[PDB]
């Protein structure tokens, strides 16, 4: 298991260094922050219904009787841009906080404890998780119990010894074809049925 | 992203030439605006006549070059059916000098005249490749004729080269006329109807109100442009505002259907209103 | 009739399609309007007939293409129309021009919609395939069979959250 | 290009100083007293000497 | 789980079939790009929210024809090949008690042109630039995504989500899920003919709860209603005069000069853009509600269907044993087996 | 953007030809305020839910 | 140069800082603009 686990840590190096799209979820968080900041600069180039988009043009052309017709179109166009942008930020912050409450759930239950929640911390029976520092986020390294090599076995619910049914306390009833054995569910360790 | 009259990419432009038996100076429309592009070696493109009906019944623009001055005149011209400017009798002491002036017969009621600085143009004949590329943008909106000139050396035998050049405005001409039809001057040579024509080429394409993207470099020269009406690939470039479309699907717009013709339906009455009453 | 034109009825100018209708206008009524308050129908003032106004520019356009670094060959999906307006193929989302139908169902490379996904594979062009659900597995099930592992592995699954 | 449904001509003669009073939202001895134009007046005013 | 994928053409909605308006609308620059980016951002994540719930295993599972379940009747949850879409009898009741649009997301232009229906909601939006994008995962496939998760639940127990499909009999599956909730497994086999009759009668109560009572699906009916009404509200937004002299773009183009129309058309453009900035605000907040429910549905698929939920009263009243995925219009319906 | 914020001032000063220039600035300013406020309420209601 | 002043170039008034640049304007070009459409650079009309 120490050789299977340390080889799996070496597979994390082959998944992050070679494939740069594994961090594309947190790259999109940076991209939706960087593009929306870069979109807000492009919002200033809109003429807003006025004769021009530049504040310095109307101050150099028109009188304050005729500028308040035109500058208040620019102020409303720049305020509605910000009221759209704060709308785009609060909905995005509600997405990150719902993921951060999910990340705090995957830190308290999945790192600080053992997760009995099936397939909540990845595929396989979860053992523990490792916190890793990430740009504006966290990366978990979930230690999972995944079966690899399996066989087909003959089973039975109970056994008649003296006319009374015998049920397993912990485990199953299996057989290789001749004798009935006892083992647990997630591993085949054949024992004498006692 | 700019919005003006532009030549769309991959459009249908004309195929006219000058050679010693194809001589072409046809009557070409200019409804919305035309683009000009000429591969030359011997300065055969001399100018144009911009008019409405190409007659003395209307007012017309005549931009020519008589090898000394760039002559731009707006007069009431007596329009000839075949304007040309020929170079004569080379055999000894060539000098490439003009004799006739056959672009019009008479000019009266001249409203605008522009005479440039005197210069000595080399009108010599060349063989083989075209060494000059003169491209022009011709549009007349709101009585304000905008011209855009760009000259670059090329190496070409044949069909218009796949490349890019940002055309720059030279002058601004307040002509104040209506332009519907036009022609193009060419130069004639012979080693007055038995003359021949030197090797030349010029291309005419119709301007349309399309939207372009303008990618500038660090120096200010346009590197590449994208028409928003080519295909939904290029409309994605106009929406994403980047020439490199990422791997995915971007909804641009709906499938626009342009109207064919204008339909007017009014009530039928022949009696005028009592304006005298 | 039956063509997108630039109509002009009693001075009202616009772009629309003139078709016949079963609507009968009242003798004082000229213009018919819609929920969006735009003029949905007019009346011919010369002869007595009723014409609707159908707006033009119909049918959404999807852009199915790889990156510009890879190739420039594209496939255009036209929603809400048949393949009449315009390698022509009809999908469940609309008319798909520029993508070849491939019966081999692969993993979804480009998410399109209506159970269709595309990719740029091999003479290389955009292919159109039905989105495969995965490798189908038939579980051998009975009342006396069980599968229990004699060996396992330890796989570190990487889940990345903001 | 645009044509109109019920055209009504308002023909009268006033003083030359009070022609600007014929406007939606003005006063005077012509505007405020006898010949008033509506607040939603969609029309044209043609005057001459 | 998912919602209606709406891609509103803000070039057509603001300026409907107009060249002079589109020359003024392109002066506004990146307004139609930032709203289409948010609607595309909905269109990516709602296909992702359907991906995270219904597709949690890479392999598709099917049931063998030999049915040995111990008296348990699973014919009401398994799909029927007699229908053209492979759906169960429960999944046929879920698709019929929710009102949707017409059959197929392709409505022809001649269907709206040759027959103008009086108060037709679907055509009138599409002539205003309101296009409904089809989902990536169709209801014929969603009925088979749930069928792959159901066949792994019946045949393989809960081991199909933690790795490969490892079969176990359903008599042993119910006995070992009793040990998870604290019940000794001898209770099952002493009453195997009784529990199979109590469970199959409870499946018959699902038919009496869905066919008779049509308000049980009112949560997902409200998801369709809040999508359909807001698309129908956006048509009613065009009838507002926006402070201008009229609401119609074709009136001002026929009355006023472009000196006097830019006073009036830019009131219409601002009134239609703020309407779109109202609508995209109403969609992103609604998409945050569905994604929080889809992350809850993916939590009730991985933990509650693919495994045994130790979380008390998270999957309904009673000690939860297993849950059955059922295909629903823009969502999922679970059938929680409780003790 | 108007000359004043009070609805009762423009109704007492300007004609309905000149008030629809000014009151519709107040209506748009109050509706966008309500458009901002309902946006602030729905995002906050998504936080509480 | 190198001070926040109230510039006035060909009638265009505003508050900005004048520094030297490596940008070379075309002979028909006077004003340089930015993404935000505001004037990022001007040309001195007296000396080049």
């Amino acid at each position: 298991i120490a050789n299977q686990f340390n080889s799996a840590i070496g597979k994390i190096q082959d998944s992050l260094s070679s494939t740069a799209s594994a961090l594309g979820k947190l790259q999109d968080v940076v991209n939706q922050n960087a593009q929306a900041l870069n979109t807000l600069v492009k919002q200033l180039s809109s003429n807003f219904g006025a004769i021009s988009s530049v504040l310095n043009d109307i101050l150099s052309r028109l009188d304050p009787p005729e500028a308040e017709v035109q500058i208040d179109r620019l102020i409303t166009g720049r305020l509605q841009s910000l009221q759209t942008y704060v709308t785009q930020q609060l909905i995005r912050a509600a997405e990150i906080r719902a993921s951060a409450n999910l990340a705090a759930t995957k830190m308290s239950e999945c790192v600080l404890g053992q997760s009995k929640r099936v397939d909540f911390c990845g595929k396989g029976y979860h053992l523990m998780s490792f916190p890793q520092s990430a740009p504006h986020g966290v990366v978990f390294l979930h230690v999972t119990y995944v079966p690899a090599q399996e066989k087909n076995f003959t089973t039975a619910p109970a056994i008649c010894h003296d006319g009374k049914a015998h049920f397993p306390r912990e485990g199953v009833f299996v057989s290789n074809g001749t004798h009935w054995f006892v083992t647990q569910r997630n591993f085949y360790e054949p024992q004498i049925i006692t | 992203s700019t919005q003006d009259l532009f030549l769309p990419f991959f459009s249908n432009v004309t195929w006219f030439h000058a050679i010693h038996k194809r001589f072409d100076n046809p009557v070409l429309p200019f409804n919305d605006g035309v683009y000009f592009a000429s591969t030359e070696k011997s300065n055969i493109i001399r100018g144009w006549i911009f008019g409405t009906t190409l007659d003395s019944k209307t007012q017309s623009l005549l931009i020519v070059n008589n090898a000394t001055n760039v002559v731009i005149k707006v007069c009431e011209f007596q329009f000839c059916n075949d304007p040309f400017l020929g170079v004569y009798y080379h055999k000894n002491n060539k000098s490439w000098m003009e004799s006739e002036f056959r672009v019009y017969s008479s000019a009266n009621n001249c409203t605008f005249e522009y005479v440039s600085q005197p210069f000595l143009m080399d009108l010599e004949g060349k063989q083989g490749n075209f060494k000059n590329l003169r491209e022009f943008v011709f549009k007349n909106i709101d009585g304000y004729f905008k011209i855009y000139s760009k000259h670059t050396p090329i190496n070409l035998v044949r069909d218009l080269p796949q490349g890019f050049s940002a055309l720059e405005p030279l002058v601004d001409l307040p002509i104040g006329i209506n332009i519907t039809r036009f022609q193009t001057l060419l130069a004639l040579h012979r080693s007055s109807s038995g003359w021949t024509a030197g090797a030349a080429a010029y291309y005419v394409g119709y301007l349309q109100p399309r939207t372009f993207l303008l990618k500038y470099n660090e120096n200010g020269t346009i590197t590449d442009a994208v028409d928003c009406a080519l295909d939904p690939l290029s409309e994605t470039k106009c929406t994403l505002k980047s020439f490199t479309v990422e791997k995915g699907i971007y909804q641009t717009s709906n499938f626009r259907v342009q109207p064919t013709e204008s339909i007017v339906r009014f009530p039928n009455i022949t009696n005028l209103c009592p304006f005298g009453e | 009739k039956n063509k997108c034109v630039n109509f002009n009825f009693n001075g009202l100018t616009g772009t629309g399609v003139l078709t016949e209708s079963n609507k009968k206008f009242l003798p004082f009524q000229q213009f018919g309007r819609d929920i969006a308050d735009t003029t949905d129908a007019v009346r011919d003032p010369q002869t007595l007939e009723i014409l609707d106004i159908t707006p033009c520019s119909f049918g959404g356009v999807s852009v199915i293409t790889p990156g510009t670094n890879t190739s420039n060959q594209v496939a255009v999906l036209y929603q809400d129309v048949n393949c009449t307006e315009v390698n022509v193929f009809q999908t469940r989302a609309g008319c798909l021009i520029g993508a070849e139908h491939v019966n081999n169902s692969y993993e979804c490379d480009i998410p399109i919609g209506a159970g269709i996904c595309a990719s740029y594979q091999t003479s290389q062009s955009i292919i159109a395939y039905t989105m495969s659900l995965g490798a189908e597995n038939s579980v051998a099930y009975s009342n006396n069979s069980i599968a229990i592992p004699t060996n396992f592995t330890i796989s570190v699954t990487t889940e990345i959250l903001p | 290009d645009l044509c109109f449904t019920n055209v009504y001509a308002d023909s009268f003669v006033i003083r030359g100083d009070e022609v600007r009073q014929i406007a939606p939202g003005q006063t005077g001895k012509i505007a405020d007293y006898n010949y008033k134009l509506p607040d939603d007046f969609t029309g044209c005013v043609i005057a001459w000497n | 789980v998912s919602m209606t994928k709406t891609s509103v053409d803000c070039t057509m909605y603001i300026c409907g079939d107009s060249t002079e308006c589109s020359n003024l609308l392109l002066q506004y620059g990146s307004f139609c790009t930032q709203l289409n980016r948010a609607l595309t951002g909905i269109a990516v994540e709602q296909d992702k929210n359907t991906q995270e719930v219904f597709a949690q295993v890479k392999q598709i599972y099917k049931t063998p024809p030999i049915k040995d379940f111990g008296g348990f009747n699973f014919s009401q949850i398994l799909p029927d090949p007699s229908k053209p879409s492979k759906r169960s009898f429960i999944e046929d009741l879920l698709f019929n008690k929710v009102t949707l649009a017409d059959a197929g997301f392709i409505k022809q232009y001649g269907d709206c042109l040759g027959d103008i229906a009086a108060r037709d909601l679907i055509c009138a939006q599409k002539f205003n630039g309101l296009t409904v994008l089809p989902p990536l995962l169709t209801d014929e496939m969603i009925a088979q995504y749930t069928s792959a998760l159901l066949a792994g639940t019946i045949t393989s127990g809960w081991t199909f989500g933690a790795g490969a499909a490892l079969q176990i009999p359903f008599a042993m599956q119910m006995a070992y899920r009793f040990n998870g909730i604290g019940v000794t497994q001898n209770v099952l086999y002493e009453n195997q003919k009784l529990i199979a009759n109590q469970f199959n009668s409870a499946i018959g109560k699902i038919q009496d709860s869905l066919s008779s009572t049509a308000s049980a699906l009112g949560k997902l009916q409200d998801v369709v209603n809040q999508n359909a009404q807001a698309l129908n509200t956006l048509v009613k937004q065009l009838s507002s005069n926006f402070g201008a002299i009229s609401s119609v773009l074709n009136d001002i183009l026929s009355r006023l000069d472009p000196p006097e129309a830019e006073v009036q058309i830019d009131r219409l453009i601002t009134g239609r853009l703020q309407s779109l900035q109202t609508y995209v605000t109403q969609q992103l907040i609604r998409a945050a509600e569905i994604r929080a429910s889809a992350n809850l549905a993916a939590t009730k698929m991985s933990e509650c269907v693919l495994g045994q939920s130790k979380r008390v009263d998270f999957c309904g009243k009673g000690y939860h044993l297993m849950s059955f995925p059922q295909s629903a219009p823009h969502g999922v319906v679970f059938l929680h087996v409780t003790y």
